[PDB]
RNA sequence: AGAGUUAAAUUAUAACUAAGCUGUAAAAAGCCCUAGUUAAAAUAAAAUAACCCACGAAAGUGACUCUAAUAAUCCUGACACACGAUAGCUAGGACCCAAACUGGGAUUAGAUACCCCACUAUGCCUAGCCCUAAACCCAAAUAGUUACAUAACAAAACUA
Protein backbone atom coordinates (compact mmCIF):
# COMPACT_ATOMS: atom_id res chain seq x y z
CA UNK A 1 0.00 0.00 0.00
CA UNK A 2 2.78 2.40 0.90
CA UNK A 3 4.63 1.83 -2.36
CA UNK A 4 1.44 2.30 -4.39
CA UNK A 5 0.55 5.45 -2.44
CA UNK A 6 3.95 6.98 -3.08
CA UNK A 7 3.64 5.84 -6.69
CA UNK A 8 0.57 8.07 -6.93
CA UNK A 9 2.00 11.02 -5.02
CA UNK A 10 5.07 10.96 -7.27
CA UNK A 11 2.98 12.10 -10.24
CA UNK A 12 2.54 15.39 -8.43
CA UNK A 13 6.13 16.21 -7.40
CA UNK A 14 7.99 19.34 -8.51
CA UNK A 15 10.54 18.76 -11.27
CA UNK A 16 12.81 20.76 -13.61
CA UNK A 17 9.84 21.15 -16.00
CA UNK A 18 7.14 21.96 -13.50
CA UNK A 19 9.30 24.54 -11.75
CA UNK A 20 8.16 27.58 -13.74
CA UNK A 21 4.54 26.53 -13.79
CA UNK A 22 4.23 25.38 -10.18
CA UNK A 23 5.96 28.40 -8.69
CA UNK A 24 3.75 30.84 -10.59
CA UNK A 25 0.88 28.61 -9.54
CA UNK A 26 1.67 28.77 -5.83
CA UNK A 27 2.16 32.52 -5.99
CA UNK A 28 -1.52 32.71 -6.97
CA UNK A 29 -3.01 30.48 -4.27
CA UNK A 30 -2.55 31.50 -0.62
CA UNK A 31 -3.36 28.74 1.89
CA UNK A 32 -4.02 29.01 5.62
CA UNK A 33 -3.09 26.58 8.30
CA UNK A 34 -5.16 28.58 10.78
CA UNK A 35 -8.10 27.32 12.81
CA UNK A 36 -9.37 27.76 16.38
CA UNK A 37 -11.10 25.58 19.02
CA UNK A 38 -14.28 26.02 21.02
CA UNK A 39 -14.61 24.90 24.66
CA UNK A 40 -16.72 22.05 23.29
CA UNK A 41 -13.90 20.38 21.35
CA UNK A 42 -15.07 21.87 18.09
CA UNK A 43 -13.01 23.23 15.19
CA UNK A 44 -13.68 26.74 13.90
CA UNK A 45 -12.38 27.82 10.47
CA UNK A 46 -11.75 31.43 9.15
CA UNK A 47 -12.58 31.10 5.42
CA UNK A 48 -16.20 32.10 6.09
CA UNK A 49 -15.04 35.72 6.44
CA UNK B 1 6.79 14.17 3.22
CA UNK B 2 10.15 14.24 5.02
CA UNK B 3 11.40 17.77 5.67
CA UNK B 4 9.54 21.03 5.81
CA UNK B 5 11.35 24.19 4.72
CA UNK B 6 9.93 27.30 6.36
CA UNK B 7 10.99 30.20 4.19
CA UNK B 8 10.48 33.78 5.16
CA UNK B 9 11.33 35.86 2.11
CA UNK B 10 11.88 39.55 1.86
CA UNK B 11 8.59 41.09 0.68
CA UNK B 12 8.94 42.06 -2.97
CA UNK B 13 7.08 42.25 -6.27
CA UNK B 14 5.87 39.29 -8.30
CA UNK B 15 8.80 38.57 -10.63
CA UNK B 16 11.56 38.87 -8.03
CA UNK B 17 9.69 36.68 -5.57
CA UNK B 18 9.15 34.08 -8.27
CA UNK B 19 12.87 34.27 -9.07
CA UNK B 20 13.91 33.75 -5.44
CA UNK B 21 11.59 30.77 -5.08
CA UNK B 22 12.91 29.30 -8.32
CA UNK B 23 16.59 29.62 -7.44
CA UNK B 24 15.87 28.31 -3.93
CA UNK B 25 14.12 25.19 -5.16
CA UNK B 26 16.89 24.64 -7.71
CA UNK B 27 19.51 24.74 -4.95
CA UNK B 28 17.37 22.19 -3.12
CA UNK B 29 17.30 19.79 -6.09
CA UNK B 30 21.10 20.17 -6.43
CA UNK B 31 21.73 19.16 -2.84
CA UNK B 32 19.95 16.02 -3.97
CA UNK B 33 16.46 16.80 -2.76
CA UNK B 34 13.13 15.71 -4.23
CA UNK B 35 10.55 18.47 -3.87
CA UNK B 36 7.02 17.33 -3.13
CA UNK B 37 5.10 20.62 -2.95
CA UNK B 38 5.24 24.45 -2.71
CA UNK B 39 2.85 26.35 -0.42
CA UNK B 40 2.33 30.04 0.00
CA UNK B 41 1.09 31.34 3.36
CA UNK B 42 0.93 34.87 1.97
CA UNK B 43 2.75 38.05 2.93
CA UNK B 44 2.19 39.51 6.37
CA UNK B 45 3.67 41.94 8.78
CA UNK B 46 6.40 39.96 10.61
CA UNK B 47 5.58 39.28 14.28
CA UNK B 48 8.66 41.29 15.30
CA UNK B 49 11.30 43.18 13.38
CA UNK B 50 13.84 40.87 11.78
CA UNK B 51 17.40 42.01 11.10
CA UNK B 52 19.10 40.24 8.19
CA UNK B 53 21.71 41.19 5.61
CA UNK B 54 22.09 44.79 6.79
CA UNK B 55 18.41 45.34 6.54
CA UNK B 56 15.79 45.72 9.23
CA UNK B 57 12.62 44.00 7.99
CA UNK B 58 8.98 44.55 8.82
CA UNK B 59 6.92 42.53 6.37
CA UNK B 60 7.64 39.20 4.71
CA UNK B 61 6.37 36.50 2.37
CA UNK B 62 5.87 33.03 3.84
CA UNK B 63 6.43 29.72 2.09
CA UNK B 64 6.58 26.04 2.88
CA UNK B 65 8.51 23.54 0.89
CA UNK B 66 7.91 19.87 1.60
CA UNK B 67 10.71 17.68 0.29
CA UNK B 68 12.64 14.46 0.80
CA UNK B 69 16.37 14.78 1.20
CA UNK B 70 19.38 12.68 2.22
CA UNK B 71 20.08 13.23 5.94
CA UNK B 72 23.57 14.55 5.21
CA UNK B 73 22.37 17.51 3.24
CA UNK B 74 20.32 19.61 5.65
CA UNK B 75 23.52 21.37 6.73
CA UNK B 76 24.29 22.14 3.09
CA UNK B 77 20.91 23.65 2.23
CA UNK B 78 21.07 25.54 5.50
CA UNK B 79 24.41 27.03 4.55
CA UNK B 80 22.96 28.04 1.21
CA UNK B 81 19.83 29.77 2.45
CA UNK B 82 22.02 31.51 5.00
CA UNK B 83 23.93 33.57 2.46
CA UNK B 84 21.03 34.42 0.14
CA UNK B 85 20.27 38.14 0.66
CA UNK B 86 16.64 37.70 -0.36
CA UNK B 87 15.80 35.34 2.51
CA UNK B 88 14.64 36.98 5.71
CA UNK B 89 14.90 33.77 7.70
CA UNK B 90 15.12 30.03 6.81
CA UNK B 91 14.35 26.92 8.90
CA UNK B 92 14.18 23.23 8.26
CA UNK B 93 11.97 21.03 10.40
CA UNK B 94 11.29 17.30 10.21
CA UNK B 95 7.98 17.30 8.33
CA UNK B 96 5.08 17.32 10.83
CA UNK B 97 3.24 14.73 8.70
CA UNK B 98 5.78 12.02 9.51
CA UNK B 99 4.93 11.98 13.20
CA UNK B 100 1.57 10.31 13.61
CA UNK B 101 -1.03 10.92 16.34
CA UNK B 102 -1.36 8.33 19.10
CA UNK B 103 -4.83 8.18 20.70
CA UNK B 104 -5.53 10.05 23.93
CA UNK B 105 -7.87 7.34 25.25
CA UNK B 106 -8.79 9.96 27.75
CA UNK B 107 -7.59 11.54 30.96
CA UNK B 108 -6.76 8.93 33.56
CA UNK B 109 -7.66 10.58 36.86
CA UNK B 110 -4.94 10.36 39.50
CA UNK B 111 -6.04 9.34 43.00
CA UNK B 112 -4.64 11.18 46.01
CA UNK B 113 -1.47 9.42 47.09
CA UNK B 114 -1.65 7.17 50.14
CA UNK B 115 0.59 5.78 52.83
CA UNK B 116 3.12 8.61 52.56
CA UNK B 117 3.27 8.58 56.30
CA UNK B 118 3.12 5.95 58.99
CA UNK B 119 0.22 5.20 61.30
CA UNK B 120 1.73 7.03 64.27
CA UNK B 121 -0.75 8.59 66.69
CA UNK B 122 0.45 12.11 67.50
CA UNK C 1 23.29 18.04 67.71
CA UNK C 2 25.39 16.14 65.17
CA UNK C 3 27.00 19.45 64.21
CA UNK C 4 29.16 19.22 67.29
CA UNK C 5 31.01 16.39 65.50
CA UNK C 6 31.23 18.33 62.25
CA UNK C 7 32.35 21.48 64.11
CA UNK C 8 35.19 19.56 65.65
CA UNK C 9 36.45 18.29 62.30
CA UNK C 10 35.85 21.77 60.90
CA UNK C 11 38.20 23.29 63.42
CA UNK C 12 40.82 20.57 63.00
CA UNK C 13 40.92 21.04 59.31
CA UNK C 14 41.13 24.78 59.44
CA UNK C 15 44.00 24.74 61.96
CA UNK C 16 45.82 22.25 59.83
CA UNK C 17 45.48 24.15 56.59
CA UNK C 18 46.72 27.25 58.42
CA UNK C 19 49.69 25.23 59.60
CA UNK C 20 50.56 23.95 56.12
CA UNK C 21 50.65 27.60 55.05
CA UNK C 22 53.17 28.52 57.78
CA UNK C 23 55.23 25.39 57.60
CA UNK C 24 55.17 25.31 53.82
CA UNK C 25 58.75 25.55 52.69
CA UNK C 26 59.88 23.41 55.56
CA UNK C 27 57.44 20.83 54.15
CA UNK C 28 58.77 21.35 50.63
CA UNK C 29 62.26 20.60 51.83
CA UNK C 30 61.26 17.45 53.68
CA UNK C 31 59.27 16.05 50.71
CA UNK C 32 62.09 16.74 48.25
CA UNK C 33 64.43 14.94 50.62
CA UNK C 34 62.11 11.93 50.83
CA UNK C 35 61.95 11.84 47.04
CA UNK C 36 65.73 11.76 46.71
CA UNK C 37 65.87 9.01 49.32
CA UNK C 38 63.25 7.08 47.35
CA UNK C 39 65.15 7.35 44.08
CA UNK C 40 68.28 6.12 45.85
CA UNK C 41 66.65 3.09 47.52
CA UNK C 42 65.30 2.28 44.09
CA UNK C 43 68.75 2.39 42.46
CA UNK C 44 70.09 0.19 45.25
CA UNK C 45 67.26 -2.26 44.64
CA UNK C 46 68.28 -2.48 41.00
CA UNK C 47 72.04 -2.67 41.58
CA UNK C 48 71.40 -5.39 44.14
CA UNK C 49 69.57 -7.36 41.48
CA UNK C 50 72.15 -7.27 38.71
CA UNK C 51 74.90 -8.01 41.24
CA UNK C 52 73.19 -11.00 42.91
CA UNK C 53 72.81 -12.31 39.40
CA UNK C 54 76.59 -12.35 39.19
CA UNK C 55 77.02 -9.55 36.66
CA UNK C 56 79.57 -6.84 37.43
CA UNK C 57 78.33 -3.75 35.58
CA UNK C 58 74.63 -3.10 34.94
CA UNK C 59 73.54 -4.72 31.61
CA UNK C 60 74.37 -2.90 28.35
CA UNK C 61 72.64 0.45 27.84
CA UNK C 62 70.99 0.66 31.22
CA UNK C 63 70.50 4.18 32.51
CA UNK C 64 68.04 3.56 35.39
CA UNK C 65 65.63 6.50 34.84
CA UNK C 66 64.71 8.99 37.54
CA UNK C 67 61.07 8.34 38.25
CA UNK C 68 60.39 10.04 41.58
CA UNK C 69 62.56 13.08 40.95
CA UNK C 70 60.41 13.64 37.90
CA UNK C 71 60.11 17.35 37.30
CA UNK C 72 56.88 18.58 38.94
CA UNK D 1 34.99 -1.36 5.82
CA UNK D 2 31.85 -2.45 3.95
CA UNK D 3 29.61 -0.37 1.68
CA UNK D 4 25.80 -0.97 1.67
CA UNK D 5 25.38 0.82 -1.72
CA UNK D 6 23.34 4.09 -1.90
CA UNK D 7 20.68 2.56 -4.21
CA UNK D 8 20.01 -0.48 -2.04
CA UNK D 9 16.27 -0.08 -1.49
CA UNK D 10 15.54 -0.38 2.26
CA UNK D 11 14.98 -3.61 4.08
CA UNK D 12 11.21 -3.39 4.41
CA UNK D 13 10.57 -2.57 0.75
CA UNK D 14 12.85 -5.24 -0.76
CA UNK D 15 10.35 -8.11 -0.87
CA UNK D 16 7.23 -6.23 -1.97
CA UNK D 17 6.17 -7.41 -5.47
CA UNK D 18 6.98 -5.56 -8.67
CA UNK D 19 9.13 -2.94 -6.99
CA UNK D 20 11.58 -2.88 -9.86
CA UNK D 21 8.89 -1.81 -12.35
CA UNK D 22 8.30 1.50 -10.48
CA UNK D 23 9.72 4.75 -11.94
CA UNK D 24 13.13 6.08 -10.91
CA UNK D 25 11.83 8.67 -8.44
CA UNK D 26 9.91 6.42 -6.05
CA UNK D 27 12.67 3.84 -6.28
CA UNK D 28 14.89 6.72 -5.20
CA UNK D 29 12.74 7.63 -2.18
CA UNK D 30 12.91 4.04 -0.98
CA UNK D 31 16.70 3.98 -1.44
CA UNK D 32 19.36 4.07 1.25
CA UNK D 33 20.03 7.37 -0.48
CA UNK D 34 17.15 9.22 1.19
CA UNK D 35 17.50 6.97 4.17
CA UNK D 36 18.31 7.53 7.81
CA UNK D 37 21.44 5.98 9.34
CA UNK D 38 19.26 3.50 11.20
CA UNK D 39 18.18 1.98 7.88
CA UNK D 40 21.80 1.39 6.90
CA UNK D 41 22.20 -0.35 10.21
CA UNK D 42 19.18 -2.61 9.52
CA UNK D 43 20.69 -3.53 6.14
CA UNK D 44 24.17 -4.09 7.57
CA UNK D 45 22.69 -6.31 10.28
CA UNK D 46 20.73 -8.48 7.84
CA UNK D 47 23.75 -8.84 5.56
CA UNK D 48 26.15 -9.80 8.31
CA UNK D 49 23.69 -12.25 9.89
CA UNK D 50 23.39 -13.89 6.46
CA UNK D 51 27.16 -14.11 5.77
CA UNK D 52 28.17 -15.34 9.19
CA UNK D 53 25.37 -17.47 10.59
CA UNK D 54 23.65 -20.79 9.97
CA UNK D 55 20.06 -20.13 11.04
CA UNK D 56 19.38 -16.39 10.54
CA UNK D 57 15.89 -17.02 11.92
CA UNK D 58 17.03 -17.55 15.54
CA UNK D 59 17.41 -14.25 17.32
CA UNK D 60 17.75 -16.14 20.58
CA UNK D 61 20.99 -18.01 19.84
CA UNK D 62 24.26 -16.76 21.33
CA UNK D 63 25.87 -16.42 17.90
CA UNK D 64 23.01 -14.27 16.63
CA UNK D 65 23.33 -11.91 19.59
CA UNK D 66 27.09 -11.65 19.01
CA UNK D 67 26.53 -10.65 15.40
CA UNK D 68 23.92 -8.03 16.28
CA UNK D 69 26.05 -6.57 19.08
CA UNK D 70 28.94 -6.43 16.70
CA UNK D 71 26.96 -4.28 14.29
CA UNK D 72 26.08 -1.90 17.15
CA UNK D 73 29.72 -1.81 18.21
CA UNK D 74 31.07 -0.96 14.79
CA UNK D 75 28.50 1.83 14.73
CA UNK D 76 29.62 3.37 18.06
CA UNK D 77 33.16 3.15 16.69
CA UNK D 78 32.17 5.35 13.78
CA UNK D 79 30.31 7.81 16.00
CA UNK D 80 33.31 8.02 18.36
CA UNK D 81 35.70 8.70 15.59
CA UNK D 82 33.64 11.75 14.71
CA UNK D 83 32.88 12.94 18.25
CA UNK D 84 36.05 12.51 20.30
CA UNK D 85 34.81 14.01 23.55
CA UNK D 86 31.42 12.34 23.87
CA UNK D 87 31.88 10.40 27.08
CA UNK D 88 28.41 8.91 27.02
CA UNK D 89 29.03 6.95 23.86
CA UNK D 90 32.48 6.01 24.99
CA UNK D 91 30.60 4.35 27.82
CA UNK D 92 28.27 2.53 25.49
CA UNK D 93 31.17 1.35 23.40
CA UNK D 94 33.37 -0.03 26.19
CA UNK D 95 30.41 -1.52 27.92
CA UNK D 96 28.93 -3.15 24.91
CA UNK D 97 32.34 -4.57 24.01
CA UNK D 98 32.48 -6.24 27.43
CA UNK D 99 29.10 -7.74 26.79
CA UNK D 100 30.21 -9.12 23.45
CA UNK D 101 33.22 -10.67 25.11
CA UNK D 102 31.17 -12.14 27.92
CA UNK D 103 29.01 -13.82 25.31
CA UNK D 104 32.09 -15.06 23.41
CA UNK D 105 33.55 -16.63 26.54
CA UNK D 106 30.16 -18.22 26.91
CA UNK D 107 30.23 -19.69 23.38
CA UNK D 108 33.75 -21.02 23.77
CA UNK D 109 32.61 -22.90 26.84
CA UNK D 110 29.56 -24.45 25.18
CA UNK D 111 29.72 -24.77 21.38
CA UNK D 112 33.34 -24.51 20.29
CA UNK D 113 33.04 -25.13 16.55
CA UNK D 114 30.71 -22.18 16.12
CA UNK D 115 32.81 -19.95 18.40
CA UNK D 116 35.82 -20.68 16.25
CA UNK D 117 33.89 -19.79 13.09
CA UNK D 118 32.43 -16.52 14.52
CA UNK D 119 35.80 -15.26 15.70
CA UNK D 120 37.17 -15.88 12.24
CA UNK D 121 34.23 -14.21 10.41
CA UNK D 122 33.73 -11.08 12.50
CA UNK D 123 37.46 -10.73 12.95
CA UNK D 124 37.00 -10.72 16.69
CA UNK D 125 39.98 -12.09 18.51
CA UNK D 126 39.32 -13.76 21.84
CA UNK D 127 41.89 -13.13 24.56
CA UNK D 128 41.83 -14.86 27.93
CA UNK D 129 41.65 -12.45 30.84
CA UNK D 130 44.89 -12.19 32.77
CA UNK D 131 45.04 -13.46 36.29
CA UNK D 132 45.92 -10.51 38.57
CA UNK D 133 44.75 -7.20 37.27
CA UNK D 134 47.27 -4.75 38.72
CA UNK D 135 48.20 -1.29 37.63
CA UNK D 136 51.60 -1.30 36.06
CA UNK D 137 53.26 1.73 37.57
CA UNK D 138 56.54 3.49 36.98
CA UNK D 139 58.56 1.66 39.55
CA UNK D 140 57.34 -1.81 38.69
CA UNK D 141 57.55 -1.27 34.94
CA UNK D 142 61.10 -0.07 35.18
CA UNK D 143 62.28 -2.71 37.64
CA UNK D 144 60.76 -5.51 35.56
CA UNK D 145 62.38 -4.17 32.41
CA UNK D 146 65.70 -4.30 34.28
CA UNK D 147 65.16 -7.83 35.61
CA UNK D 148 64.43 -9.02 32.09
CA UNK D 149 67.57 -7.40 30.67
CA UNK D 150 69.61 -8.91 33.51
CA UNK D 151 68.24 -12.32 32.77
CA UNK D 152 68.97 -12.09 29.05
CA UNK D 153 72.52 -11.02 29.89
CA UNK D 154 73.19 -13.82 32.32
CA UNK D 155 72.01 -16.65 30.12
CA UNK D 156 73.96 -15.17 27.17
CA UNK D 157 77.09 -15.21 29.37
CA UNK D 158 76.51 -18.84 30.37
CA UNK D 159 76.23 -19.59 26.64
CA UNK D 160 79.59 -17.86 25.92
CA UNK D 161 81.24 -19.71 28.82
CA UNK D 162 79.99 -23.03 27.43
CA UNK D 163 81.30 -22.09 23.96
CA UNK D 164 84.72 -21.44 25.55
CA UNK D 165 84.52 -24.75 27.49
CA UNK D 166 83.60 -26.77 24.36
CA UNK D 167 86.39 -25.14 22.29
CA UNK D 168 89.02 -25.64 25.02
CA UNK D 169 88.13 -29.28 25.84
CA UNK D 170 87.87 -30.20 22.11
CA UNK D 171 91.23 -28.61 21.12
CA UNK D 172 92.73 -30.35 24.19
CA UNK D 173 91.30 -33.81 23.36
CA UNK D 174 92.48 -33.74 19.72
CA UNK D 175 96.13 -32.92 20.48
C1' A E 1 28.38 15.02 21.10
C1' G E 2 28.48 17.96 17.10
C1' A E 3 27.02 21.98 13.72
C1' G E 4 23.73 25.98 12.84
C1' U E 5 20.23 29.85 14.90
C1' U E 6 18.00 33.99 18.64
C1' A E 7 13.22 36.28 21.38
C1' A E 8 13.55 39.14 26.19
C1' A E 9 17.00 41.91 28.62
C1' U E 10 22.09 44.35 28.76
C1' U E 11 26.21 47.25 26.54
C1' A E 12 30.07 49.90 22.96
C1' U E 13 28.33 54.04 20.24
C1' A E 14 26.00 58.41 18.32
C1' A E 15 21.22 61.91 18.34
C1' C E 16 18.07 65.01 21.14
C1' U E 17 16.62 66.84 26.11
C1' A E 18 17.67 67.62 31.59
C1' A E 19 21.31 69.02 35.69
C1' G E 20 22.08 66.17 38.30
C1' C E 21 22.72 60.38 38.54
C1' U E 22 23.76 56.35 42.01
C1' G E 23 23.15 54.66 46.65
C1' U E 24 21.05 53.03 51.73
C1' A E 25 17.38 51.76 58.22
C1' A E 26 19.94 56.63 57.33
C1' A E 27 24.39 58.57 54.95
C1' A E 28 28.91 59.01 52.83
C1' A E 29 32.13 57.96 49.14
C1' G E 30 31.66 57.24 43.72
C1' C E 31 29.97 59.39 38.72
C1' C E 32 28.57 63.93 36.31
C1' C E 33 33.09 60.96 29.41
C1' U E 34 26.26 61.32 34.00
C1' A E 35 20.83 60.49 33.47
C1' G E 36 15.76 59.93 30.52
C1' U E 37 14.00 58.93 25.49
C1' U E 38 15.27 57.06 20.29
C1' A E 39 18.47 53.99 17.67
C1' A E 40 22.04 49.48 18.04
C1' A E 41 26.46 44.72 16.89
C1' A E 42 29.32 41.42 20.14
C1' U E 43 29.34 38.72 24.73
C1' A E 44 26.74 36.03 28.39
C1' A E 45 22.40 33.82 30.18
C1' A E 46 18.23 30.90 28.85
C1' A E 47 10.70 34.71 31.77
C1' U E 48 6.09 32.02 31.10
C1' A E 49 5.01 26.45 29.91
C1' A E 50 6.59 23.61 35.06
C1' C E 51 0.22 23.08 39.89
C1' C E 52 4.72 18.95 34.73
C1' C E 53 8.08 14.72 36.75
C1' A E 54 10.67 13.14 31.75
C1' C E 55 15.84 11.68 30.13
C1' G E 56 20.84 9.93 31.88
C1' A E 57 24.98 5.11 35.16
C1' A E 58 26.01 8.92 38.34
C1' A E 59 27.62 13.87 38.31
C1' G E 60 23.87 16.27 35.50
C1' U E 61 20.03 17.90 31.78
C1' G E 62 14.19 22.12 30.93
C1' A E 63 15.42 28.86 24.14
C1' C E 64 15.10 26.77 18.70
C1' U E 65 16.71 23.43 14.38
C1' C E 66 19.03 19.38 12.07
C1' U E 67 22.77 15.12 12.23
C1' A E 68 24.60 11.00 15.34
C1' A E 69 22.47 8.49 19.69
C1' U E 70 20.71 6.30 24.86
C1' A E 71 25.17 -1.74 26.52
C1' A E 72 23.07 -6.65 27.97
C1' U E 73 17.29 -12.54 25.86
C1' C E 74 18.82 -7.80 31.44
C1' C E 75 21.57 -12.09 38.80
C1' U E 76 25.76 -10.32 42.10
C1' G E 77 31.05 -8.51 41.10
C1' A E 78 36.74 -5.39 42.13
C1' C E 79 42.00 -2.29 44.13
C1' A E 80 41.05 -3.63 36.79
C1' C E 81 38.44 -0.13 32.96
C1' A E 82 35.77 4.35 31.74
C1' C E 83 33.37 8.69 33.85
C1' G E 84 32.65 12.26 37.78
C1' A E 85 29.16 19.15 40.73
C1' U E 86 31.69 23.55 42.11
C1' A E 87 36.33 25.29 43.05
C1' G E 88 41.44 25.06 41.17
C1' C E 89 45.91 24.54 37.39
C1' U E 90 48.33 25.09 32.24
C1' A E 91 47.96 27.41 27.24
C1' G E 92 45.26 30.32 23.57
C1' G E 93 40.70 33.27 22.68
C1' A E 94 36.42 36.04 24.80
C1' C E 95 34.43 39.93 28.63
C1' C E 96 27.78 41.96 28.49
C1' C E 97 27.02 41.17 33.58
C1' A E 98 28.44 38.96 38.30
C1' A E 99 32.53 38.80 41.52
C1' A E 100 36.93 35.99 46.01
C1' C E 101 41.00 39.64 46.43
C1' U E 102 42.22 44.72 46.93
C1' G E 103 41.12 50.14 47.28
C1' G E 104 37.75 53.67 48.72
C1' G E 105 32.67 55.06 52.06
C1' A E 106 29.93 54.13 56.24
C1' U E 107 29.14 51.22 60.85
C1' U E 108 31.76 50.04 65.59
C1' A E 109 35.27 50.33 71.55
C1' G E 110 37.62 47.83 67.39
C1' A E 111 35.20 45.97 62.10
C1' U E 112 41.33 43.31 58.81
C1' A E 113 32.84 41.62 58.74
C1' C E 114 27.65 42.27 57.86
C1' C E 115 25.81 47.55 54.43
C1' C E 116 27.52 51.30 49.87
C1' C E 117 30.86 52.19 45.35
C1' A E 118 34.80 50.65 42.02
C1' C E 119 37.68 46.91 40.08
C1' U E 120 40.61 41.89 39.49
C1' A E 121 41.51 36.42 39.51
C1' U E 122 37.25 33.55 38.17
C1' G E 123 32.34 32.32 36.03
C1' C E 124 32.47 31.71 29.18
C1' C E 125 35.06 29.04 24.32
C1' U E 126 39.12 25.55 22.53
C1' A E 127 42.72 21.93 24.23
C1' G E 128 44.93 19.32 28.43
C1' C E 129 44.99 18.44 33.60
C1' C E 130 42.89 18.01 38.69
C1' C E 131 39.34 13.51 40.88
C1' U E 132 37.11 16.51 45.52
C1' A E 133 31.51 17.76 47.79
C1' A E 134 26.07 17.64 53.40
C1' A E 135 28.92 13.52 45.23
C1' C E 136 23.05 12.80 51.22
C1' C E 137 16.89 10.67 48.76
C1' C E 138 22.64 10.44 55.00
C1' A E 139 18.02 4.43 53.22
C1' A E 140 23.80 -0.91 48.69
C1' A E 141 22.31 -4.37 43.93
C1' U E 142 18.74 -8.23 42.34
C1' A E 143 14.20 -10.93 43.37
C1' G E 144 10.17 -10.89 46.47
C1' U E 145 6.06 -10.58 50.92
C1' U E 146 2.30 -7.38 53.90
C1' A E 147 2.58 -12.71 57.13
C1' C E 148 4.99 -11.97 62.68
C1' A E 149 5.17 -7.17 64.40
C1' U E 150 5.51 -0.53 67.58
C1' A E 151 12.61 1.24 71.79
C1' A E 152 12.43 6.71 70.27
C1' C E 153 12.52 10.06 65.95
C1' A E 154 12.28 9.64 60.84
C1' A E 155 10.51 7.80 54.98
C1' A E 156 5.81 1.41 58.06
C1' A E 157 7.72 -3.94 58.76
C1' C E 158 10.44 -8.00 56.62
C1' U E 159 12.60 -12.38 53.85
C1' A E 160 16.26 -14.70 50.16
MG1 LIG F 1 40.49 19.44 67.68
MG1 LIG G 1 33.23 44.84 23.26
MG1 LIG H 1 29.08 63.38 47.42
MG1 LIG I 1 13.89 30.93 27.86
MG1 LIG J 1 19.19 -0.15 28.05
MG1 LIG K 1 27.04 -6.48 36.92
MG1 LIG L 1 35.68 17.63 37.65
MG1 LIG M 1 37.25 26.10 35.02
MG1 LIG N 1 43.28 32.15 30.62
MG1 LIG O 1 37.11 39.89 34.26
MG1 LIG P 1 29.62 44.75 41.47
MG1 LIG Q 1 37.70 48.63 54.22
MG1 LIG R 1 32.70 21.80 21.89
MG1 LIG S 1 23.62 16.24 44.30
MG1 LIG T 1 27.70 7.98 52.71
MG1 LIG U 1 26.78 -2.95 44.76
Amino acid sequence: QEVLQLQEEAKTFITRENLEARVEEALDSPKSYNWAITREGLVVRPQQK
Amino acid sequence: PRYELALILKAMQRPETAAALKRTLEALMDRGAVVRNLENLGERMLPYKISAHNQRHSRGGYFLVDFYAPATTVESMMEHLSRDIDVIRPNIVKHPLTQEVKECEGIVPVPLEEKLYSTKKR
Amino acid sequence: KNILKIRRRKMNHHKYRKLVKRTRFLRRKVREGRLRQKQVKFERDLKRIWQKAGLKEAPAGWQTPKIYLKNQ
Amino acid sequence: QDDPPPSMLLLDYQNVPGIHKVDDVVKRLLSLEMANQKEKLKIKKMQLMNKVLENPEDTSSLEARIVALTVKIRNYEEHMQKHRKDKAHKRFLLMSIDQRKKMLKNLRETNYAVFEKICKELGIEYTFPPPYHRKAHRRWVTKKALCTQVFREVQKLKKQKRALRAAAVAAHKQG
